[PDB]
């Protein structure tokens, strides 16, 4: 069941059996910082959100895979295993 | 028929699907991302796909029966 | 405890613990049954696909 | 000014009677002082900037603007200011770690404390051999007075072993020093690179440099003295050692070797790979079996300094930034766990036996706390500052040598072996027989220690916040043609 | 926006400091604008390949050899290694 | 939960004993009965018995301490000093 | 001084009890000690490599000798991977040969150049 426990042990966690007498107040200004929290990073974060395709174009992606085949060239470079 | 090649990148079929009759896999692909890959749709596309798969697979075990009997 | 070294009472347990035992039961049971049947062929192993 | 504020020291000691508060006014003005001169320090120029020179002979009493320098030359860079604000921000707290447990001779102790505190960050910003040699000597007669009349039981044999390791090593660094100032008959740091000796006597100076690096950083075989100094040192005299002594070394491999000796380090460098491995493993296993606390945290700091300097001369980058910034977390934590050992449990229990502990969890519960915090910043937890240091300083050291730098590696599981051993035994099981219940940590102790911790955290999540001060020194001193 | 006057090790007096620390931050700025270019190198690519998915090896591989080319020589290799030698010598 | 008593220990002794066979007598099963005079039990048999018990409570007796109850009191009194019982 | 470590610090103990070392774990649990967790009482003499021996210590087990457990750890694996690799011997042959891809192996799809067709490219 229960056992005494030292009541000067003091806890962030509360200890044992911690169950305050107005935990029912606390519970509500406990969850509206967690709604106001949540809600704030929620939309704080949406600018820095983007989907992974169709960002950019097929334009940009063939051009700049032909841009590096001009460096390869105007340098000396081979293919892998081309050998 | 054989996919274009073209035709097969901008379906953007994955490397090992790309066969003889990836044909079959497009459209059966497009049926799956209409509906949610729910187990009891797409029944025909999914049935052609399986039966190119059965031609497919049979030639194979031919060409492995030839080669056997040569040895 | 009434009784010791004695033949035991049968059970009591709760009605809400016996139908959802009965449920469970019977789901399992009948989606096992609904399974097989709409497998058969495929789960059994059936038209080899090997060539005649 | 100094002769109002001399007489305002005087006036306070006549009246209050114990110089303490006074001492830790000052160490804040000086932090706020470090911190205005951040302000306006330049990031985008590679030259020192807050330059003066002392003792020169047209003005032997105050600064020289003389056309012939003969004097002590002092000024910062990126590299100096790091270190220099690590140091202002430690001062504070050291003096802060010993408010209550020192009843006599109070104020000389803590002018010890606050002269040492002064001479270490004096000695970033020299910028000379001599200056930095005086000062960096300057210490040993202060903490060989502080451990001898503050120390432990055994502190006798500490004191002396503080003083005669460190002058043992830094005799052949002056040897080095004074071949070097005959030779170049300069001595400045400002273009000390721009000197190229022969590679026979680049590698004869190097000697004696290192000499004095293995004995000061420790590395192996010569470390032994460290842990007893630390195990019988007071708090401010273990908390200061751990977190400012040591990082002297590394700055003094960054600042007097590496820009002047270029190729005899590139010759020696496996040599030191081969020295600081042996540090890693068997400092780290011969951690395992000991007994006393504060011990095994001195065991803990010589591996960690044996990452750095693995860091530290792989001639890459990341290694140079993972050093700075492991020296940096290892200066947050381990004075946070050199306060609970030496400051919490010793000062309310007065003794350090491993045996005698078990179970602290369940009369103090944040005293606990604080112990698996620190344990783990210590043994590498990322988001902490000490998990990029080890880590870049590891990267760095692999790509150096990558069989070396591979078997290195194993520092993480043998630095969780021997803390988290200590860890497991200290905060659980029954509460001990031997020991009766006292209080838990004070408002005091755990401000320090919040300091420290939110410090460690604060660099370990985003330890991009250094790169400013950082970004010229990383290039400055890697050698590749 | 700062753009400081290009120095050499070569042409210079070592003698007069202040050329000499023009040159080593020239020769910094420089490798740190190597790695910019190294860095869009590597953005560009990882922008084909999140595009391209399955065919991402046909559509990026010059993105994908040059940015292995570009690897081991647009690191970081500092001043000192080119002012104490010189290699005409 | 469920907690014991004095009470219930010494019925479900009394029970466990009744049900022994090697008993001389059922009826003369005292509270403070001898099992090695009273009831004439062997040296193995108290043995068995203190198997039973401790099978019975769902606890285990050191060597040293099950052959220093002779009475059935000793026994109770035992078993009620046990918290976990 | 049962063990070899211990009976190596014999010459390094002048006026130390030479304890003969226990470990604490195989102590019987049921007698009483003044901390009965770590099995010991008050004043009771340390072996000097008590820290091998006390409750911290790495556990012991007592049922198997520790050679013996070796030999049957090795005869597990032994007898384990020889099995499979004699195993891997008599083994029955497919029935369909792999399967093959258009265009050379697909060699473009996955990289590849007319040069080097060897590297990336499948059975075609
Ligand atoms: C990222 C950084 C996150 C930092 C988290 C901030 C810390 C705040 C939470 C700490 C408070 C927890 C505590 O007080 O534990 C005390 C606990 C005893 O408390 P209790 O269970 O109530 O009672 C038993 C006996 N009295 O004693 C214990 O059993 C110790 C358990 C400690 C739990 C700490 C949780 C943090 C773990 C992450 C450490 C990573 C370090 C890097
Ligand atoms: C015993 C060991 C061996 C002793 C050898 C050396 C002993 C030295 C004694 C300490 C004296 C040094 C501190 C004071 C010197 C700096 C005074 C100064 O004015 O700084 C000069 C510098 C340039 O100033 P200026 O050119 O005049 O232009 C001003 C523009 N408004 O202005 C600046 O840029 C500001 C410079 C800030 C310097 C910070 C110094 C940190 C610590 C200060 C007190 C240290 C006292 C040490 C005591 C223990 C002994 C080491
Ligand atoms: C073992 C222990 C070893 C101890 C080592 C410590 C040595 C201490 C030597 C002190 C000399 C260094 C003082 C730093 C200079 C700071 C300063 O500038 O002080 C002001 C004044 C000269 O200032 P000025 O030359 O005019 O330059 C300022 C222009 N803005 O400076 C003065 O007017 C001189 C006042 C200082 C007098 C010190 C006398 C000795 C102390 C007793
Ligand atoms: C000198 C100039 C720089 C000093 C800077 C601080 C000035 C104020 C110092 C102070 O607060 O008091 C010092 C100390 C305490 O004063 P007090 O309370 O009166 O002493 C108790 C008995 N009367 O006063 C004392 O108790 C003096 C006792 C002296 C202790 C003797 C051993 C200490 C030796 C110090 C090592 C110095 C070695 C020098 C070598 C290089 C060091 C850089
Ligand atoms: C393939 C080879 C496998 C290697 C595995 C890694 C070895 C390190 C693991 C150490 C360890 O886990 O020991 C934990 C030990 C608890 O073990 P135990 O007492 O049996 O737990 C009882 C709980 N029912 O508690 C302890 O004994 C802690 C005491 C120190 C343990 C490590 C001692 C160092 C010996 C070398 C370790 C490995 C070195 C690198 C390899």
């Amino acid at each position: 069941g229960r056992y005494p426990f030292p009541k000067d042990v003091i806890s962030m966690t509360g200890g044992w059996w911690a169950n305050p007498s107005n935990w029912k107040l606390n519970g509500l200004f406990a969850t509206g910082i967690a709604v106001g929290l949540a809600l704030w990073v929620s939309t704080a974060t949406l600018p820095y959100t983007r989907r992974r395709e169709g960002i950019t174009s097929e334009s940009d992606i063939s051009k700049w895979n032909a841009a590096a085949g001009v460096w390869r060239e105007r340098h000396g470079k081979i293919s892998t295993g081309e050998a | 028929p054989l996919l274009s090649q073209e035709d097969m990148k901008k379906h953007k079929i994955l490397l090992a699907y790309r066969d003889r009759c990836a044909a079959l896999l497009v459209p059966l692909n497009e049926c799956r991302k209409k509906n949610y890959y729910m187990p009891w749709a797409c029944g025909h596309e999914r049935h052609e796909y399986e039966m190119c798969e059965v031609a497919d697979f049979q030639r194979r075990v031919k060409a492995m029966d030839k080669l056997k009997a040569e040895k | 405890n009434y009784k010791w070294n004695g033949p035991l009472p049968r059970p009591h347990v709760s009605a809400g613990h016996r139908i959802a035992t009965k449920f469970l039961g019977a789901t399992m049971f009948f989606w096992m049954f609904l399974r097989i049947k709409e497998e058969y062929p495929a789960m059994l192993g059936l038209h080899n696909f090997y060539p005649p | 000014i100094l002769l109002s504020s001399l007489y305002l020291f005087n006036r306070i000691l006549a009246w209050q009677g114990n110089v303490k508060h006074f001492y830790l006014f000052a160490s804040n003005l000086l932090l706020l002082f470090i911190v205005v001169l951040y302000i306006n320090f330049n990031t985008f120029s590679n030259s020192f900037q807050f330059n003066f020179e002392l003792f020169n002979s047209l003005n032997p009493f105050g600064l020289s603007n003389s056309d012939i320098s003969n004097g002590l030359l002092f000024g910062i860079d990126g590299l100096s200011l790091t270190f220099i604000l690590l140091t202002v921000l430690l001062i504070p707290l050291t003096l802060l770690g010993n408010w209550y447990n020192i009843n006599f001779n109070s104020n000389l102790y803590y002018t010890l404390v606050l002269a040492i505190g002064l001479v270490i960050l004096l000695n970033f910003w020299a910028l000379d051999y001599i200056s930095f040699y005086i000062l960096f000597e300057a210490t040993l007669p202060l903490l060989f007075i502080l451990i001898h009349i503050y120390g432990s039981s055994d502190s006798e044999r500490a004191s002396f072993y503080v003083l005669m390791f460190t002058l043992s090593g830094s005799l052949f660094m002056l040897l080095s020093i004074v071949v070097i100032s005959i030779v170049l008959n300069t001595t400045n740091f400002i273009n000390h690179n721009l000197f190229v000796l022969s590679l026979d006597l680049q590698t004869i100076i190097w000697l004696g440099l290192f000499i004095a690096i293995m004995v000061k950083t420790p590395l192996f075989p010569i470390h032994v003295w460290l842990p007893v100094v630390h195990s019988e040192s007071p708090l401010a005299g273990s908390m200061i050692l751990a977190g400012l002594i040591l990082k002297l070394a590394l700055y003094a491999i960054l600042r007097l070797l590496l820009p002047l000796l270029c190729e005899a380090q590139i010759l020696y460098t496996p040599m030191i790979y081969i020295i600081s491995l042996l540090t890693i493993i068997l400092t780290s296993l011969a951690t395992l079996r000991q007994i006393d606390l504060k011990v095994i945290i001195a065991y803990s700091s010589i591996s960690h300094m044996g990452i750095a300097i693995l860091g530290v001369c792989s001639n890459t980058s990341l290694g140079i930034y993972g050093s700075i910034v492991l020296g940096v977390a290892h200066g947050f934590v381990s004075p946070a766990l050199f306060l609970i050992v030496g400051g919490i449990l010793y000062d309310r229990y007065h003794i350090r036996i491993v045996n005698y502990y078990k179970g602290l969890t369940t009369y103090m519960p944040q005293l606990a706390t604080y112990i698996i915090i620190l344990s783990f910043a210590n043994i590498g937890t990322p988001l902490t500052g000490n998990f990029t240091g080890e880590f870049l300083s590891l990267q760095g050291g692999f790509i150096r040598n990558p069989i070396i730098g591979g078997i290195s590696c194993i520092s993480v599981l043998l630095a969780a072996i021997y803390q988290l051993k200590l860890t497991n035994k200290l905060t659980g099981g029954i509460s001990s027989i031997y020991m009766h219940r006292t209080n838990d940590v004070t408002i005091r102790e755990k401000f320090i220690m919040n300091i420290l911790i939110i410090s460690t955290l604060i660099i370990g999540i985003c330890p991009q916040i250094m790169y400013n001060l950082l970004y010229w020194t990383v290039n400055n001193y890697i050698y590749i043609i | 926006h700062q753009r400081p006057e290009l120095v050499s090790f070569d042409d210079i007096n070592y003698n007069d400091h202040k050329k000499v620390r023009e040159a080593q931050e020239s020769y910094t700025r420089e490798q740190f604008i190597r790695l910019e270019a190294l860095k869009t190198v590597r953005k560009a690519l990882e922008k084909c390949y999140e595009e391209s998915g399955p065919n991402h090896f046909e559509d990026c591989k010059n993105l994908a050899e040059q940015y292995l080319d570009m690897l081991p020589t647009h690191r970081l290799q500092g001043y000192l290694g080119y002012q104490r030698n010189d290699p005409s010598k | 939960a469920h907690v014991l008593t004095k009470d219930m220990i010494q019925e479900r002794i009394v029970a466990l004993l009744e049900s022994f066979d090697k008993v001389n007598d059922a009826k003369n099963i005292t509270a403070t009965a001898n099992l090695t005079s009273d009831l004439g039990l062997d040296s193995l048999d108290v043995v068995e018995v203190v198997m039973a018990i401790e099978e019975e409570f769902g606890l285990e007796i050191p060597d040293h301490d099950a052959d220093e109850i002779k009475t059935v009191q000793q026994a109770i009194d035992y078993v009620s000093a046990q918290p976990a019982a | 001084i049962r063990a070899s470590f211990d009976k190596a610090e014999e010459p390094m103990l002048g006026d130390y009890p030479d304890i003969d070392p226990f470990p604490a774990q195989l102590k019987n649990p049921y007698k009483k000690y003044d901390d009965q967790q770590d099995r010991r009482n008050l004043e009771e003499p340390l072996s000097v490599n008590d820290d091998l021996y006390d409750m911290w210590s790495p556990d012991r087990f007592t049922h198997f000798k520790n050679q013996d457990a070796l030999k049957y750890f090795i005869g597990f694996l032994t007898i384990f991977f020889g099995a499979s690799y004699v195993a891997t011997y008599f083994v029955p042959e497919k029935a369909a040969i792999p399967r093959e891809f258009p265009y050379e192996g697909l060699w473009k799809e996955s990289g590849g150049t007319e040069k080097s067709k060897a590297f990336f490219g499948q059975r075609s």
